[PDB]
């Protein structure tokens, strides 16, 4: 009977591809920052541009999911960093992903969360 | 027995009764007491940073659930790092239904570490 | 199939009614009726544009990477300042000897 | 001794604890003792300078303090010496700035 | 029009400060950005380091270089500038 | 251009039971301090920051 | 308690609501209703407050940071702001 | 034009009078008049000019030392302050 109980009424195609999400996040980070080194005047601009760079792609991809995008910029001055997260959600319909990017002077941590509507 | 409940035919948490709506200042207060009970006077530990972040998120989860937001999807994030002179920037912008969903966030700072706590509550239709 | 006690009683037309829900990326906590004092017009004026990115934590820091032109300029400036101080002190010492 | 209880909240700081705490009680004593914003800053700057004085040369800077309710400042400091902090309702911003008499292009 | 309260500076750069502050007021509606514009403009023009405080409610006491101080009013906003650095 | 998404749902579809699960905390990125990376930076002087 | 339009925190919502309603019965003159509400709301959160009470009035109010309260109850209108 | 309590400069009571007396007669609804008054009167004297108009009013307000006006015109009194 249409087996809709597998994903709480969501089609199999409505589930997202983690590799695609990672590719989109990496492309957004590259487009926002580029090969430019760290800049105290452009830190805010790069974080912002990363944010809506991911968000516009997620919105235009057009599936019934509420999206959470968190961006963490770090100057690669040798400081330590430890990030952990837990949540309560419907696991069979939702998921999470995190992308870690860096260069000689840059640290980008982008966490993407999706929750079925 | 695979018990299946019918749809309650209600679109908003308000029809479910009072206090069902995720309330940002209540969650902020819960977060603030969490910080002032667990994080003050603590120094950065590179070995223990991951465990502290994990425990902080886990402990936040049940006590934020204790507010009664049963039909709210909770997302809890805890980040802990070391102050040395680096420049950072933590921002987020998310796409969801603004009429039913909300958020809360706070941070604690010292010479040795920073600890930033984030929580997002999205109502489930 | 268990009917919830709080389930409302709707007719079939009401249940078949299509309800469109909307997702937007603006912060509810951000004030909407913001006004700033426009000094050019010397009057308070509404600020309809509000940034919807949520601020959590940011530090400007106090460090510059060595490969940065800012750090190169800073170390050059310190070098010329130290050289000028040394030259001034050497001139003072030579004047004292003379 | 403070004549009345005062609440302070830190907005932004880069100075180490043994100095920023000293500035905290300096601001508390200033707000307890004085009322004018000008003389509150006048007291704070002298109190901080007395306990942390320079050598008197141009290579070692001088301190500056501004206390007020509604203002903005765009200023520069030697590394790790801003303190912007809110006492009750008043904001106090203190920093040391080092003059560079031997800057290139000044001749 | 500028109203001068306290100033230790020659008129040639007093007028320059007045004009630059008026440009900043017409360019930015934010007290955050007006002060930054003034500081960067005078740091570029008359060498570092200059310090500017723009606002309506503040009490200050700073050490300034001789012939490097100005404190004036433009309309309802008080602007303080002094070279120390 | 506002980041937006639109969708249409039947009225009877509203009110689904929350099948929420409690998943434990997962480690996203464990970046330990690196003195080699920290040695590449020098203190900024002067540091220009604007306050409001 | 009837709230028409305002932005504030809900704890201040509750404080304004219950304080005003409990002042109504203790007081029997127009002016002290506003006076007590203002002075009571002063020492709690912030020192700058402004209060108006009565009927058959109306005024555009210069905006506030997050602190503007308007009420409507029992042929009574209550106004607070920072 | 009747005024009861005020602490203004002698040139500037009339400024309040000439700003409000004609503004009272031009408009009919008493919501936009305060929107009208505060716009120019800000641009003409100084920013903070919260005003209250109407009848049967009670208030207790923080007014700066040299800023207060209490009109009593046509049985509809007007009060303004910084």
């Amino acid at each position: 009977m249409e087996d809709d109980t597998a994903f709480d009424g969501l089609a199999e195609d409505d589930l997202m591809d983690d590799a695609e999400v990672d590719t989109m996040v990496r492309e957004s980070i590259v487009a926002a920052i580029g090969d430019n080194q760290f800049a105290h005047n452009k830190i805010d601009s790069w974080s912002n541009n990363i944010v809506e760079g991911c968000l516009k792609r997620l919105a235009a991809m057009n599936k019934p999911f509420k999206y959470i995008v968190t961006t963490n910029l770090t100057q690669k001055a040798g400081a330590g960093l430890h990030a952990a997260s837990c949540a309560r959600w419907n696991e069979k319909t939702d998921g999470k992903l995190t992308v870690q990017w860096e260069n000689n002077t840059m640290i980008v941590l982008v966490s993407v969360y999706w929750l079925a509507v | 027995k695979e018990v299946v409940y019918e749809n309650t035919f209600i679109t908003d948490p308000e029809g479910y009764g009072p206090n069902t709506k995720f309330e940002r200042h209540k969650v902020q207060a819960v977060l603030k007491q969490v910080l002032k009970e667990r994080i003050e006077k603590q120094k950065y530990d590179p070995v223990k940073g991951a465990q502290i972040s994990k425990q902080l998120a886990d402990d936040l989860r049940e006590k934020v659930k204790a507010l009664g937001y049963d039909r709210y999807k909770l997302v809890i994030q805890v980040t802990v790092g070391q102050k040395q002179g680096q420049a950072m920037r933590i921002i987020s912008r998310c796409l969801w239904d603004q009429t039913n969903d909300n958020f809360a966030s706070e941070y604690y700072e010292n010479e040795s570490m920073y600890c930033v706590c984030q929580v997002y509550g999205l109502y489930y239709e | 199939i268990v009917k919830p006690d709080n389930q409302l009683w709707l007719s079939e037309a009401d249940l078949n009614e299509e309800v469109a829900k909307m997702l937007t990326a603006n912060n509810p906590a951000a004030p909407k009726n913001i006004v700033r004092f426009n000094m050019k017009d010397k009057v308070f004026k509404l600020e309809p544009m509000v940034e919807q990115t949520v601020v959590h934590y940011a530090t400007d820091g106090w460090l510059l990477h060595k490969s940065s032109d800012e750090a190169k300029r800073q170390m050059d400036m310190e070098k010329m300042e130290q050289e000028a101080s040394a030259r001034f002190q050497a001139d003072i010492d030579r004047a004292s000897h003379e | 001794q403070l004549q009345s209880q005062h609440f302070y909240k830190i907005i932004t700081s880069y100075m180490p604890e043994s100095f920023e705490q000293d500035a905290v009680q300096i601001a508390l004593i200033a707000v307890d003792k004085y009322r004018q914003l000008k003389d509150i800053a006048f007291y704070i700057k002298h109190e901080y300078d007395k306990k942390y004085p320079g050598s008197g040369k141009a290579t070692e800077g001088v301190y500056h303090c501004i206390v007020g309710k509604s203002f903005a400042s765009a200023v520069s400091h030697e590394t790790r010496q801003f303190i912007h902090m809110k006492v009750d309702t008043y904001h106090v911003i203190l920093w040391k700035s080092k003059d560079t008499p031997f800057t290139p292009g000044g001749e | 029009k500028a109203v001068i309260k306290n100033a230790d500076m020659s008129e040639e750069m007093q007028a320059d400060a007045v004009d630059c502050a008026t440009q900043a007021l017409e360019k930015y509606n934010i007290e955050k950005d007006i002060a930054a514009y003034i500081k960067k403009e005078f740091d570029r023009k008359h060498n570092p380091t200059w310090h500017c405080i723009v606002g309506r409610n503040f009490g200050s006491y700073v050490t300034h270089e001789t012939k490097h101080f100005i404190y004036f009013y433009l309309g309802q906003v008080a602007i303080l500038l002094f070279k120390s650095g | 251009m506002e980041i937006y998404h639109q969708y249409i749902k039947l009225r009877k579809q509203f009110g689904r039971f929350p099948k929420f699960g409690d998943e434990g905390s997962e480690m996203l990125a464990d970046i330990r301090p690196n003195e080699d990376h920290g040695k590449e930076y020098i203190p900024r002087n002067p540091v220009t920051t604007v306050t409001q």
